[PDB]
């Protein structure tokens, strides 16, 4: 956070997909940030919950990830993450992330892809 | 570095939902009645270091009450919960307090009025005075909206650590690391997200 | 596993194993704790488990084990005590008493096992409730005697008495029958004289732990004991002096003294007055000398939170406010008492400066009480001039954000739109306003001086801060109405001039946001001023219009709210042609509506339109009004007209951008209709038929989509968008019909096509595709014109009754909106068009009865309440028909169904909220028979010929109760029904008997004579 440049920031609500149960469960609401390491040039997603400030997302924006639409929403994305360490130990998740608006959703995707090309270099 | 917290109140008031929200961030819509008690560790990061609550989430339904006051033995702090849309839940607050303070004689306790997100409030602001004489902290809360959801724990922590200037702080973020998923992704896309009519 | 052994009762209880399991639960974690927990619960629940208690108490080395043992006994005593043989009663009593004795004698045990001793004491107290005094006459004298022998025993005895007094006086209402509560209260009263003597002696002979215990017992006694024990003894002196000095005793004493300030007290007794003065005087003297002087910074102290300081200051605030609220007049007339009165208040001032919201509310309640009295009571306000002056400062400097002010400061130091409503400060603001309003009236000069000069100190920059300008601005708005128009006029001028200055000077977007929010708040709070100052008014509204273009979203949103807030009070001045103006201002607003609202969000646009509608309805000339309505609707009506063409050419508004446009058109209509009510009709006429056509088309789309994609489709934005159209259409019609003055047109023009468009569509959709709003619309329709459309009412029922019932009758949770609206619909139909139910086939009428009883089994208050009301209204409806076959058949078919079903929810402990209306319904049904208002036999010859319905009812009920509650005696049941029936005309007595029955069913051996209580 000290050795990191904030490339993008948007307020979001993040969900994880419970497979066992057949439902999306909310994982946090707050500022979703795109952080670029000044020393490694790697770009991650870092999201913390409001008030608590507890980390609810912490993963590299891997080049291989793809933002897919959700059948219920025009202001959300869904994608498979293979290495999120918000809870501590690296774990696979199917994330969904919803925004205040379609504009906000679209701006995120664009930024998301820009970050991916950075992580390619 | 840990404290036993008992959580008490009538059935349906949102105790377990409140805890879950703190635990995992989720909002549980379904009412599955707690059977006896459910113990849950809950850590918070603060400027005075991390604080650990061992949350004893007790059953509100008489029929499911389990050991009842047995759960309160050696509790170091508490939360009494009611439902601002259910007047009877407020009426019962002195009964829960009685049972509680009989076991736990000198502990910090938060009174919480849950479900304030609901349009048709029944227990008026003005009515809520039980806490005054009993030296309880009071908060309007909503586990659903997250309105003041952090407040009970922030207060309790200030009291138990004995530092009124205690704040919640951001936990430093360690650098993250650098094919049945195709089936699993599809199921996720096609399962609608909840509460699509919310502001977020 | 190893742990489960304690559950096998055929084997002896392995105490060691027990302790392991308990330890594992209390000190363990994870899966093992969980398993231990389940085992212990099972063990505890075993109805023979109590037999193990003595054993556990004896050999256990684990206090929690013994605690649990006691909980097991407790349950036994409270529920099955009288089921036990006499031997077991004595035996239990003896080892409980013996345990207590034994634990009190060992000092170490007494010191380190307070929880177990307390639990033990409570358990004794439970035995008393059952046995005392009838079978334990000497318990109090023996308690008293034992006290003299040991400090430990004595102290513990006080704990027992405290608990006893609690159980008897404080907590008996819900836990005992009227008769038993009276019995125990009386018993305690008859023996209090000796109890008090012990209590007094101990307090004179001053052990701190003992004194504290004794004092805690006193606090409880104070709730009920005669006043003479307080006033005719030296006890007040002791409490107000001795026990205030040491801090170990101060907390409790203060609480005792608070309770004393509420005792039952003669008004015309000079001496008692003197004593009530003396104890206050003493107490305040001890505070001043032993704790802190009146000058002390309590804000600081509280914030530091040392030791027990916060709870002390809380208790002090409680003491002072309680006492003064009741007794302050005793200090107001005597010159020698003036200092004391003022000092007391000065403490309260200092307390009011503390940063604790709940505490602040406590003191604010007191201030309100004071000022409201000073406003009316003569020759009083001068006494408090200095107190009030200080108070004005405190409040002005601690004004909480009004609901209207939409900007707030974030953690980054940025002024931004609030994320959510600060719901918890609504009542606080009101209370602050109330007090301040009163204070202004008490001294308008002082208030104005404080405010004007505080404001000056913002301009020149000496005291400038966001916090400071905010609190001030809010306070200024909040005192609106307090001044005369003339003073107000001058006052407001000065304030605005300065705020304007302030705006000119404090640049930057954050500052500008703050100054804007504040000016809007102030101007919106002073309509009277606005009404008198047209030029000014006009300029404000234009400025608001500029704010509607603000990039700052907070300011923008507030501009919209203020506009409507202002219009709501000043609409008249917008509708007339002002002197020196070319046109009424409404004309100007409408002309430029597209420009003004360009940057607004739709909901904001709708608010704007709504406001315009408020203005337009001031115009009472029909021709001129309709013309304004037409003009206002110009843009939506043209958007509309063009869509109606395209749509009718080809039903393929599948385009989502069109869907949003349509939705917003209708939403705009809703917005205008809301404010225009009955006046909206001509506009409704323009769009109505096409609107209903559009409802049909969209409905087809939704169905087509479901068929093609499945239920999931309902979740898609497309389908949600389409439904919004349907919902908003339903809303518009609902809104208009609810306000309509011309009911004939509603029936003749509106209703047939509405029904045609909506009913069949609802009926023939799959459950998930059905809009609850249909039900809601139908309710308003029935409510307003139901009497005029009996056949239409039939049609509604036919279309929604069964298919909705089938949605909501599998569980209590699914389709929650439908559920709520369904019962509101049946309520209104039952009220206004009962004929519709008469026409139902018998099968459907049975479902209706079922539907009703299903309603009162909900915990959901929204459903539950309507359930009971319908049941009650239905009975009335039937009754009103008189001795006719339908009424007869109804009772034969359903009387007992209603009786039994009502009893079930009364008695199941899961429907406690509906008690009152349940009782009412039950009383009606019983009274029907008691009054011979049922013309036919409720039986059939299952019983003898000519047997009264009265006699049969009793028989039915006895049998019902006997079978439902087999642990009750026949006499208990008989006694209960006798009382209940006799009392079926007195709801309050009747309710008491019901409550008594609820207590008795929870135990065994309930005394039947309890139902003779009177
Ligand atoms: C900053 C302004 C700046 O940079 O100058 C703030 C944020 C403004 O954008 C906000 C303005 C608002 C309201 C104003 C109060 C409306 C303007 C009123 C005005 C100038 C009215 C004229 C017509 C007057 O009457 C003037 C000349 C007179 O001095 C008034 C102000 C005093 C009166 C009315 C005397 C009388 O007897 O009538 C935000 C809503
Ligand atoms: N609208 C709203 N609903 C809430 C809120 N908190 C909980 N609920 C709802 O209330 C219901 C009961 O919640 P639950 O946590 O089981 O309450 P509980 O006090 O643990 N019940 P028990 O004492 O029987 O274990 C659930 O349907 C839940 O979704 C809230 O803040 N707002
Ligand atoms: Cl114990
Ligand atoms: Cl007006
Ligand atoms: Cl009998
Ligand atoms: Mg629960």
């Amino acid at each position: 956070e000290e050795d990191e440049e904030v490339l993008y920031k948007v307020r979001a609500k993040l969900f994880r997909f419970d497979k066992d149960a057949k439902e999306w469960k909310e994982r946090g609401t707050g500022d979703c940030k795109f952080l670029k390491n000044k020393k490694t040039n790697k770009v991650r997603i870092l999201m913390r919950r409001d008030k608590t400030l507890k980390i609810c997302a912490n993963h590299i924006i891997a080049p291989e990830y793809t933002l897919k639409p959700n059948v219920g929403s025009d202001r959300s994305w869904v994608y498979a993450c293979t290495a999120d360490i918000a809870e501590g130990e690296a774990e696979a998740f199917t994330f969904a992330i919803r925004f205040g608006s379609k504009e906000n959703a679209d701006k995120f995707k664009e930024e998301f892809e820009k970050a991916q090309e950075i992580n390619k270099k | 570095v840990q404290f036993k917290l008992v959580l008490v109140g009538d059935g349906g008031t949102g105790k377990t939902t409140f805890v879950k929200r703190h635990l995992t961030g989720e909002f549980e819509k379904k009412y599955v009645a707690t059977l006896g008690v459910e113990v849950h560790p809950l850590v918070f990061h603060t400027n005075r270091g991390p604080i650990k609550f061992n949350v004893w989430d007790t059953a509100g339904q008489e029929k499911f009450g389990g050991l009842r006051d047995g759960y309160y033995i050696q509790a170091q702090c508490a939360i009494i919960m009611f439902d601002v849309t259910s007047r009877v839940t407020y009426k019962n607050v002195p009964n829960w307090h009685r049972d509680l303070v009989r076991v736990c004689e000198n502990i910090p306790i938060v009174l919480c009025g849950n479900k304030v997100d609901i349009k048709d409030r029944k227990v008026k602001a003005k009515s809520i005075v039980f806490h005054r004489k009993k030296n309880l902290q009071y908060y309007d809360i909503s586990a659903k909206s997250n309105y003041n959801f952090e407040k009970p724990f922030l207060w309790l922590a200030r009291k138990l650590i004995g530092d009124p200037n205690l704040e919640f702080v951001a936990m430093p973020a360690l650098a993250p690391p650098e094919a049945q998923y195709e089936h699993d992704l599809e199921v996720a896309q096609t399962t609608a997200l909840p509460d699509e009519d919310d502001d977020l | 596993g190893a742990m489960e052994g304690i559950l096998d009762f055929s084997n002896d209880l392995d105490i060691a194993l027990l302790d392991q399991v308990v330890s594992t639960f209390y000190q363990g974690s994870g899966v093992q704790q969980k398993q231990a927990q389940e085992i212990l619960t099972k063990f505890q629940d075993n109805p023979d488990a109590w037999q193990k208690a003595d054993q556990i108490l004896q050999f256990s080395t684990n206090p929690q084990s013994k605690f649990i043992a006691l909980s097991i006994l407790d349950k036994l005593i409270t529920r099955k005590w009288k089921l036990l043989p006499n031997d077991h009663r004595i035996g239990i009593r003896n080892f409980v008493v013996g345990m207590i004795i034994s634990m009190c004698q060992d000092d170490e045990v007494f010191k380190t096992q307070k929880n177990l001793i307390n639990k033990s004491d409570l358990t004794l107290v439970q035995i008393l409730k059952q046995e005392w005094p009838q079978n334990w006459p000497e318990f109090i004298p023996e308690l008293i005697g034992s006290s003299s022998s040991s400090v430990n025993v004595c102290e513990n005895n006080m704990i027992v008495l405290k608990l006893l007094s609690e159980e008897v006086f404080d907590f008996s209402a819900e836990q005992m029958t009227q008769a038993k509560a009276l019995h125990l209260k009386n018993s305690m009263s008859k023996e209090f004289e000796q109890i008090f003597k012990l209590c007094f002696q101990v307090l004179e002979q001053g052990s701190s732990s003992l004194i504290v215990a004794t004092l805690e017992s006193l606090l409880r006694y104070l709730h009920w004991i005669p006043y003479r024990y307080i006033y005719e003894t030296n006890i007040l002196e002791l409490l107000s002096t001795k026990f205030m000095t040491s801090p170990d005793t101060r907390a409790i004493t203060l609480k005792c003294l608070t309770e004393v300030s509420n005792l039952k007290i003669p008004q015309d007794n000079d001496l008692i007055k003197r004593q009530t003065v003396l104890f206050f005087q003493n107490t305040l003297q001890q505070i001043a000398t032993s704790v802190m002087p009146v000058t002390a910074d309590l804000k600081a102290t509280y914030a530091n939170a040392n030791g027990n300081d916060q709870s002390f200051l809380q208790d002090l605030a409680m003491f002072l406010t309680t006492y003064l609220a009741r007794n302050r007049a005793l200090l107001e007339s005597d010159e020698s008492l003036r200092e004391l009165l003022l000092n007391a208040h000065q403490y309260l001032i200092q307390l009011s400066k503390i940063e604790e919201r709940e505490l602040f509310k406590t003191t604010l309640d007191y201030w309100h009480n004071l000022v409201a009295d000073l406003f009316y009571e003569p020759l009083k306000k001068h006494i408090y001039e200095e107190i009030c002056s200080q108070l004005r400062l405190v409040i002005i400097e601690n004004m909480v954000r009004p609901e209207e002010v939409l900007v707030v400061e974030n953690d980054e130091g940025e002024i931004v739109r609030e994320f959510v409503k600060e719901s918890d400060t609504i009542q606080l603001y009101k209370s602050e306003r109330e007090v301040l309003v009163y204070l202004t009236h008490l001294n308008v000069i002082d208030t104005e001086e404080i405010m004007i000069s505080k404001l000056a100190r913002q301009i020149d920059g000496s005291e400038w801060s966001w916090h400071n300008i905010n609190t001030l601005s809010w306070a200024i708005g909040s005192i609106s109405g307090t001044m005369s128009e003339d003073t107000e006029k001058r006052f407001v001028v000065t304030v605005i001039k300065d705020l304007l200055d302030l705006c000119v000077k404090k640049r930057g977007k954050d500052n500008e946001a703050v100054v804007a929010s504040d000016i809007m708040y102030v101007v919106g709070q002073y309509p009277r001023f606005l009404k008198a100052h047209w030029n000014f008014l006009r300029t404000v509204i234009l400025q608001l219009f500029e704010f509607m273009h603000e990039t700052h979203e907070g300011v923008q949103d507030m501009a919209c709210d203020t506009f409507i807030k202002i219009v709501q009070k000043c609409k008249y001045h917008f509708v007339i042609q002002q002197p020196r103006e070319s046109e009424p201002f409404i004309q100007t607003i409408i002309r430029d509506i597209q420009k003004t609202t360009a940057d607004l969000q739709p909901q904001q646009v709708h608010t704007f339109y709504k406001a315009c509608g408020i203005i337009i309805s001031e115009e009472r000339s029909v021709a001129e009004r309709n013309r304004l309505l037409s003009d206002l609707m110009q843009l939506p009506n043209m958007a509309w007209d063009t869509i109606v063409e395209q749509s009718t050419a080809n039903p393929t508004l599948l385009d989502s951008e069109t869907v949003k446009i349509i939705a917003n058109i209708i939403k705009t209509n809703v917005a205008v209709c809301t404010s225009m009510g009955a006046d909206f009709y001509p506009q409704l006429g323009h769009i109505y038929y096409n609107m209903l056509q559009l409802y049909r088309a969209v409905s087809s789309m939704i169905s087509a989509q479901v068929a093609a994609e499945g239920l999931i489709a309902t979740k898609t934005p497309k389908v949600r968008g389409l439904r919004t159209i349907k919902k908003e259409i339903l809303k518009l019609v609902e809104t208009y019909i609810s306000k309509a003055r011309n009911l004939d047109d509603v029936v003749k023009v509106l209703v047939e096509p509405l029904l045609n468009a909506v009913l069949e569509d609802y009926m023939n959709n799959v459950p998930d595709a059905r809009d609850a709003e249909v039900l809601n619309c139908m309710t308003t329709v029935v409510e307003k014109v139901g009497h005029m459309i009996p056949q239409g009412v039939i049609l509604i029922l036919q279309s929604v009754f069964e298919c909705t019932l089938d949605m909501i009758n599998k569980d209590f949770t699914e389709y929650p909106e439908h559920r709520v609206e369904f019962y509101k619909l049946l309520k209104v139909i039952n009220e206004k068009s009962f004929a519709a139910f008469l026409e139902l086939p018998p099968a459907a009428f049975k479902l209706f009865v079922d539907a009703i009883c299903w309603a009162f089994k909900h915990n959901n208050r929204d459903v539950e309440v309507n359930g009971l009301q319908i049941a009650l209204d239905l009975v009335k409806n039937i009754e009103r028909m008189g001795n006719v076959p339908f009424a007869n058949e109804f009772h034969k078919n359903y009387f007992f169904i209603f009786v039994s079903e009502t009893f079930f929810v009364l008695t199941d402990s899961d429907h406690k909220s509906g008690f009152s209306k349940q009782a009412l319904l039950l009383m009606k049904l019983i009274s029907l028979v008691y009054d011979n208002k049922i013309s036919v036999p409720l039986y059939q010859a299952e019983v003898p010929q000519g047997t009264s319905n009265q006699v049969y009812l009793s028989q039915y009920l006895a049998n019902m109760l006997s079978n439902a509650f087999p642990h009750l005696t026949s006499e208990q049941i008989a006694s209960f029904l006798s009382a209940l029936t006799k009392q079926c005309k007195d709801l309050v007595v009747f309710k008491g008997t019901l409550r008594d029955f609820l207590v008795q069913i929870k135990e065994v051996g309930g005394d039947p004579t309890d139902y003779l209580f009177a």
